[PDB]
């Protein structure tokens, strides 16, 4: 059983929208910090504070708080704001001191599940620069290939002090998700200022641009992308118990053989609005559920050639996603409709998916039947497109 | 004042014995992993010999039947026993645990220098 440690009101800054927004939030001593639209009446790793650090401003509003993590290999902060520095005080020092509570209790247990862990490859000149991937607040993302191998790789380069809170993520590689489909970090290593991630960086050319080329997919393509999708997002859900958040066509590559890759070349912000799911905009509770919203939308873009909510100001674009119902094409079928209808229902709780089963529940659909999902999980699903790449390091889709 | 401390070195001639002790103050070598390693001028850092919490003990190759690694809970120290000394067991030696270990951080250290 897990105990609250501080509970109360806080102003949360919207991690997309940028209001401040009344929230209850609970700091339980799991380390998890998650807030409420209002006092529940009755965990995802998303919201955990351990191994944070926690910055105190006075911009743009008096008596804000940062908690920032490395989440991954993505650097993520959540923004507060109390009325009184007296208030800002006993949060900051109740995070930390939950925090805490949780290093000390991790440093006992491993330092006695030590067995010859009591061991004592790469750094920046081993790699060729070639493009700009992504910039953002704290780093960038660069594609380079490795000298000594000539394999290409997408290099995710942070700030080591935003990271790192006075003291110091190395053996990261040994945390590997055993999934296919997900981006695998290849080494990690630091410089003198500089965190340095190295991840599989897939050559089969990227699923927008391949949709876009062929204008829409099939429903059987499009069954066979989603099938990959939902194997890696229940793999992150139930073996990391993490949400993905980022689910969007660009965030979608495929392998040589056409195998889905989902991306990890997020980095800090601080956008693609018409991927945000309902209760995201709103800045309402989320959990599991965002990513099945993300997986309707991404599949109504294979099925349908064009995105089920859009307008070019921002403003429409979030009173559709909020507000309209979705149509179809009339040559969409009605396992293809029941899916996509499910996955974009507004209110997470109705959304299939958003219930204790999870991705059970999107498995077990009409529109996925006869797909064997240990099959998808092995690769032994056979790709309806094979990319025009000769090998792993054929640049077809770069140059 | 938690740190790990080293002791017990010198100048020895080889085929010789020597026994460093690693005295604890602030952290109980009972909960941990106790580790020997040593470090040469020009060498890397040297995994050398291990204690489990059980009592078990493992040790790399080129000290084993040589040295022998030992906790004592009730003074909360460990013991580095080397024998059968060898001008390439010249170094400095330190003791850690795990948590300290992947931190890098250290105690002093015991220079053994044999020949
Ligand atoms: C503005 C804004 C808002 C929100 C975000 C969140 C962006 N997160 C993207 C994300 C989430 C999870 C992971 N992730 C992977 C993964 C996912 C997809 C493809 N490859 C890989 N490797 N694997 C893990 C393991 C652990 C964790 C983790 C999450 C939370 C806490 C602790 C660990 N996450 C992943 C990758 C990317 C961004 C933004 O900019």
């Amino acid at each position: 059983d897990v105990a609250i440690v501080k509970e109360g009101w806080l102003h949360k800054r919207g991690e997309y929208i940028k209001t401040w927004r009344p929230r209850y939030f609970l700091l339980k001593n799991d380390g998890t910090f998650i807030g409420y639209k209002e006092r529940p009446q009755d965990p995802l790793n998303n919201f955990s504070v351990a191994q944070c650090q926690l910055m105190k401003t006075e911009r743009p509003r008096p008596n804000t708080f940062i908690i920032r993590c490395l989440q991954w290999t993505t650097v993520i902060e959540r923004t507060f704001h109390v009325e009184t520095p007296e208030e800002r005080e006993e949060w900051t020092t109740a995070i930390q001191t939950v925090a805490d509570g949780l290093k000390k209790q991790e440093e006992e247990e491993m330092d006695a599940s030590a067995e010859h862990t009591d061991m004592e490859r790469v750094t920046m000149n081993e790699f060729e620069y070639l493009k700009l991937l992504g910039k953002g607040t704290f780093g960038k993302v660069i594609l380079v290939k490795e000298k000594a191998t000539g394999r290409y790789y997408a290099m995710k380069i942070l700030k080591k002090e935003v990271i790192v809170a006075k003291d110091e993520t190395e053996n990261r590689v040994l945390q590997n998700s055993r999934h296919p489909f997900l981006t695998a970090l290849k080494y990690s290593f630091q410089t003198h200022d500089r965190l340095c991630f190295v991840m599989e960086y897939a050559n089969g050319g990227e699923l927008f641009f391949h949709l876009s080329r062929e204008r829409v997919f099939s429903e059987d393509r499009a069954r066979f992308y989603g099938a990959e999708i939902v194997s890696a997002l229940d793999y992150l859900h139930s073996e990391k118990n993490v949400v993905y958040r980022d689910l969007k066509l660009e965030n979608l590559m495929l392998d040589k053989d056409g195998h889905i890759k989902i991306t990890d070349f997020g980095l800090c912000k601080e956008g693609t609005p018409e991927y945000l799911a309902p209760e995201v905009l709103e800045d309402n509770d989320y959990g599991r559920a965002v990513d099945w919203w993300g997986l309707g939308v991404v599949m109504y873009e294979m099925m349908c050639g064009r995105l089920p909510f859009y307008n070019q100001d921002h403003e429409k674009l979030f009173e559709l996603i909020l507000m309209e119902e979705i149509r179809f094409p009339r040559t969409l079928g009605p396992e293809a409709k029941s899916l996509l209808s499910g996955l974009l229902k507004k209110d997470p709780k109705q959304r299939l998916g958003g219930g204790s089963e999870d991705a059970k529940e999107i498995m077990q659909h009409r529109f996925f039947a006869g797909i064997v999902w240990q099959h998808v999980y092995e690769k032994k699903l056979s790709p309806p497109f094979k990319p025009q790449v000769t090998s792993e390091t054929d640049t077809r889709y770069f140059d | 004042q938690v740190q790990l401390q080293e002791s017990g070195g010198g100048l020895v001639q080889a085929g010789g014995s020597l026994r460093l002790s690693c005295a604890a103050s602030g952290i109980d070598v009972r909960i941990k992993t106790m580790a020997w390693y040593r470090q040469a001028p020009g060498k890397q850092r040297e995994l050398l010999a291990s204690v489990l919490v059980s009592g078990s003990t493992n040790y790399a190759d080129p000290v084993k039947g040589r040295f022998t690694i030992s906790r004592d809970n009730a003074k909360n120290t460990v013991y580095l026993q080397m024998n059968k000394l060898i001008p390439d067991d010249t170094a400095v030696y330190y003791c850690n645990t795990y948590g300290r270990l992947r931190r890098d951080v250290w105690g002093p250290g015991t220079q053994v220098t044999v020949s």
